[PDB]
DNA sequence: ACACACTCTCCAATTCTCTAA
DNA sequence: TTAGAGAATTGGAGAGTGTGTTTTTTTTTTTTTTT
């Protein structure tokens, strides 16, 4: 009724009800599949709640709708310079300062073809980074190699930005100065924060490798690292 | 030489792993329901023979699958001799 | 050699000034031109250099050179806008010999460099290699010709034919009767230049407008508009009218035999017919752009591109399959979708027409072309006055000729009066469905025994010389027959002509037809499905029925049915009926279910039923889970009943005696 | 030689 | 010398056609 | 009506060739010699 898409849910609510006491150790083992799971879930009800007590509301604009859960309140809190390399892929929760943020950044989600010869057109899917370019236009009299062409103006796109959060005073080591870790952040929670807040966050420790060339395809050893926040209070 | 190619063939078909498979589990593998719509009924039958295919022979995509089978299907003598076998047992 | 070639390119370009010139004492800024002398030379040599030469020749290198010093736009036009605006003056008021002579040879040039072009594997290499840059040229003579004074020339032309018209025909000599064939000669090639085709040599795998026009000098739509001004259809009409009596019908009927062709080409009857308005449909197509969009959506992940975890699939016997996205967790159908998408292959791929212009026969005729709404009703006009006053006078003279020529033909010919025939016939007949003013009386030439016959034969001799291109014309023009029939017999000799038309010589052609469809393009297989919807229904209203509908049912007529159907995007919401129609024919009157029991209708029965293909609300919906329920319920009886189907499932029928009857029942 | 035109180009 | 982009070549897989039972 | 023997057309496997790469401010915190 107040027309919005997102829902909080801090997780010891998950440990109160008996038949959801694991489902809270496997969010935090395997965070991607089981917010996915949950959100999939969440859309379902929405949509059962308007069919079964037989309301108004136009099943149309819920079923165009994309709705999102984030999790909070997960456990205690992590020192940044102890997170370690068995921590990769989990939750995890951080207290700290923001220093700055980079404006907002277009992410490419959804690719547009058409073919030079025919002007056959096509929408392609995103994933993992890599565009799924067709081998051939797949109009059927026109079944030609080469022969589709991206128009980067007619894609679809989305809004990427990164924080940079420093060490909060009260965990730095004896004679030593603070360090800082970035986070990725999207959507909905992007132009939130400024410099000079104080805030705690949640979201995915991750890692990743990272190119010695522009040219080719040779990977260095070492692997960047960052969070990945889906909560921020 | 270059390596030959690899190819669906009547042999793979009437290997212990092909046909015989079908007839021993389809009777069992698919049910269809009234209480359920055209639409699922019908996707529902198609699971089976798509997961067949590909435990079968995975080169290739399921049209190719079935398009490759009619030719061998209208030619080879040996696998039209087990087909009449299947309709003589049932005359039995 | 080249410069030999220049030489003669000189020569043209002298020629093209000893030619005259406009007058610099006039002070009139700028006045017309002015005229030189030897200039009957000039015209007459340059004559032939066309024909004792370039045709002796066979090089298209005389016309580059009269592009390249621009003769046609130049000197020709202006010659002949003045020498008509002259004589306009003159009747106004209300050697001279010398200037009509004129008038008669810049017309005859202007003939030659527009007429239409022509390319084989006996023309000489050098119009092989010009093909491509003299339709460019041919372009820009169309859009001079319709422009100058709003296209005044064309009132010369028809000018020149009415000193002809003038007396009487017991009069007119030889050489007078090629005035009025060159006149309408011309017209046809004015209606005729159209964009180019491209065309190269395929020696490896890998717009032609130039930079002087534009589609709106070159659309049909322009042609009507410079018409109707500068009088052209009141000649047509009155010419074509009066035929009949005693213009020596030899030398007309023909040429404009062509013109109704040549723009009756490109038009869907149903555009001619209404059946804000524009602002209106505009949303409505919006709200069918936000269906699709929701599709799009409905396979749209919430989170970002790398988000994304990892799914497993266990099978039965443990054997496990991995697959990425996000999606692929919660739908099933999805999971199975892609995970076979990902494969490499295709089996690659097998392909009918050539030699003749764009037309009906060889492109998708579901895109209109589009009118002003005072060219709407011209054009309205002009063939509404055609047919009510000239159809039939002009059927019965064509059709009279060829029957007496019909061995000399030539591809064309054979191609014009076919999708002459069909155009007018179905035309008429939609006007009077939607009105009573209109009535059928107006194209009953079409039925009289002789054009009958004619068509038939044409149809014949197409077929079994395997001409696919005429076969499939004389399907459109026997189609259409048919159908007219089947409007007559619903109001005595219609009879008569019913039972010569189902002998049964041709319900052997006319049962083979569908099976050798299969092969070809998408058209001729959806010539082939309407033309059997009509055939079987004639009979059906005949009251001999069951040895006839027998005929029709086998293997291969139903591969073609399947084949075509599964196109279902690109088809029309009509031929689809049609389609399911027939599947009720064959599943539940006649009773011969085992036909469809074979898998790649399965498949299709999926795609086009699913949240994918068919809207949820279009009219097909209805036929088709009306179909398919039936469908399965007879199919799980069949499989309980006797469980080896499950392998006879993939397989052709087969085709054994001892066995094969019950197979099939 | 091997001339052949865009029979399919319809767009 | 080590990944790449591009060119060249040969061989067999495939479909089409003709003949006779 | 099936099928099998021979010819023509096409695909891409894979082999080969050539190629590119390492490498005067202006603003702001701090030490030092100079009036
Ligand atoms: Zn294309």
């Amino acid at each position: 009724e107040l027309g919005t898409s997102n829902l909080n849910l801090d997780a010891r609510n998950l440990l109160a009800y008996k038949q959801t006491e694991d489902l809270y150790h496997q969010l935090l083992n395997y965070p991607q599949e089981v917010i996915s799971i949950m959100d999939q879930t969440i859309k379902d009800c929405m949509v059962s709640l308007i069919v079964d007590n037989n309301l108004d509301y136009d099943l149309d604009e819920i079923e165009t709708k994309f709705y999102k859960v984030r999790p909070y309140n997960v456990g205690s809190c992590k020192g940044m310079r102890e997170l370690n390399p068995n921590d990769i892929d989990k939750l995890i929760n951080l207290k700290g300062l923001v220093l700055r943020s980079t404006p907002v950044i277009p992410d490419m989600k959804v690719a547009f073809f058409k073919c030079n010869v025919c002007d056959h057109t096509m929408a392609v899917e995103i994933d993992r980074g890599v565009i799924q370019e067709p081998a051939r236009c797949e109009r059927i009299d026109c079944n030609e190699p080469n022969s589709m062409s991206l128009i980067h103006n007619r894609c679809s796109f989305a809004d990427k930005q990164v924080i940079k959060l420093q060490e909060t005073p009260d965990f730095v080591p004896d004679g030593q100065t603070p360090h800082s870790i970035s986070l990725c952040v999207y959507d909905e929670l992007v132009d939130s924060c400024r410099a000079g807040d104080r805030i705690e966050v949640t979201g995915t420790f991750r890692s990743i490798p990272i190119r010695a060339n522009s040219r080719q395809r040779v990977l260095k050893s070492l692997y960047k690292t960052y969070v990945d926040v889906v909560h921020v209070k | 030489k270059r390596r030959p190619q690899v190819k669906l063939t009547a042999e793979k078909l009437l290997s212990d792993k092909g046909l015989p498979y079908v007839l021993k589990n389809a009777h069992k593998r698919i049910r269809i329901s009234s209480k359920k719509n055209s639409y699922d009924n019908l996707s529902n039958i198609i699971q089976f023979y798509q997961l067949w295919a590909h435990e079968l022979f995975p080169k290739a995509k399921f049209k190719d699958f079935m398009k490759i089978c009619q030719t061998v299907g209208k030619t080879d003598p040996v696998l039209r001799e087990y087909r009449v076998s299947l309709f003589r047992d049932e005359m039995g | 050699a080249d410069f030999s070639l220049t030489v003669l390119r000189a020569r043209i370009a002298l020629l093209a000034t000893a030619i005259g010139g406009p007058d610099y004492t006039s002070q009139i800024d700028p006045p017309p031109y002015k005229l030189g002398d030897d200039c009957l030379a000039c015209l007459k040599d340059l004559k032939r250099w066309f024909k004792l030469v370039d045709d002796q020749q066979k090089r298209w290198d005389v016309a580059m050179a009269v592009a390249e010093y621009r003769i046609l736009t130049d000197d020709l036009l202006p010659i002949l806008i003045d020498w008509e605006n002259k004589c306009s003056l003159a009747a106004k008021l209300a050697n001279k010999a010398y200037y009509d002579k004129i008038a008669l040879n810049c017309l005859q040039l202007l003939v030659l460099m527009t007429w239409p072009l022509i390319v084989t594997e006996q023309s000489s290499s050098n119009q092989i290699t010009l093909y491509g840059e003299l339709k460019k040229h041919q372009l820009v003579y169309k859009k001079t010709i319709l422009s100058m004074e709003s296209g005044k020339v064309l009132r010369a032309a028809i000018r020149l034919a009415l000193d002809v018209i003038k007396i009487d025909r017991l009069s007119r000599t030889p050489r007078d009767n090629m005035v009025l064939k060159l006149v309408l000669n011309f017209f046809r090639n004015v209606i005729a230049i159209e964009p180019g085709e491209f065309t190269i040599n395929t020696k490896k795998s890998m717009d032609t407008l130039p930079p002087n026009v534009s589609m709106d000098d070159i659309s049909l739509n322009t042609v009507i508009s410079s018409f109707h001004k500068n009088k052209v259809f009141g000649f047509l009409l009155t010419l074509t009218s009066s035929l009949s009596k005693e213009f020596d019908q030899d030398f007309i009927n023909i040429p404009l035999l062509e013109i109704m062709f040549y723009f009756t080409k490109d038009v869907n009857q149903e555009l001619l017919f209404p059946r804000t308005s524009a602002g209106f449909e505009l949303s409505k197509l919006l709200q069918k752009e936000h269906q699709m969009r929701k599709n799009v959506i409905k396979h749209t992940s919430a989170r970002h591109s790398r988000f994304g975890g990892l799914l497993s699939i266990q099978t039965p016997d443990k054997t496990r399959l991995t697959v990425s996205g996000s999606q692929a967790l919660v739908d099933e159908k999805i999971a199975l979708q892609k995970l076979d998408d990902s494969k490499k292959w295709n089996k690659r791929i097998i392909k009918a027409a050539e030699g003749l212009p764009n037309s009906l026969l060889n492109s998708q005729t579901g895109k209109a072309i589009f009118f002003t709404e005072s060219n709407g009703k011209h054009f309205k006009e002009f063939i509404n006055n055609f047919i009510d006053s000239g159809f039939n006078i002009l059927l019965h003279s064509v059709t009279n000729y060829f029957t007496t020529e019909q061995d000399r033909m030539v591809t064309l010919e054979q191609v014009e009066y076919l999708l002459f025939f069909a155009w007018f016939v179905k035309y008429q007949l939609l006007r009077s469905k939607i009105d009573n003013s209109a009535d059928i009386k107006q194209v009953s030439e079409a039925l009289k025994e002789v054009t009958f016959i004619l068509v038939s034969s044409l149809l014949r001799s197409a077929y079994d010389l395997k001409n696919w291109t005429v076969t499939h014309a004389g399907m459109i023009a026997f189609n259409e027959l048919l159908n007219l029939v089947s409007r007559t017999k619903a109001a005595t000799d219609i009879e008569f002509i019913v039972s010569r038309l189902f002998s049964d010589e041709r319900i052997q052609l006319l049962s083979n037809l569908p099976k050798i469809g299969s092969k070809y393009s998408l058209q001729f297989m959806k010539s082939c499905i309407e033309l059997t919807h009509s055939v079987l229904k004639v009979l059906e209203q005949y009251s001999n029925f069951q040895k006839v509908q027998a005929n029709y049912m086998t293997e291969p007529v139903i591969e073609t049915y399947i084949n075509f159907l599964e196109r279902f995007r690109e088809l029309e919401d009509d031929s689809i009926k049609k389609v399911f129609s027939f599947f009720h024919r064959v599943f539940v009157q006649a009773k011969e279910q085992a036909l469809l029991f074979r898998f790649d209708l399965i498949i299709l029965l999926r795609e086009m039923l699913s949240p994918d293909g068919l809207d949820r609300m279009s009219r097909s919906r209805k036929y088709v889970s009306q179909f398919s329920d039936y469908f399965l319920a007879r199919l799980k009886k069949r499989l309980k009943k006797s469980p080896a189907w499950f392998v006879g499932l993939l397989f052709p029928p087969l085709h054994n005696s001892e066995v094969g009857f019950y197979q099939r029942y | 030689f091997k001339s052949r035109a865009l029979n399919h180009v319809k767009k």
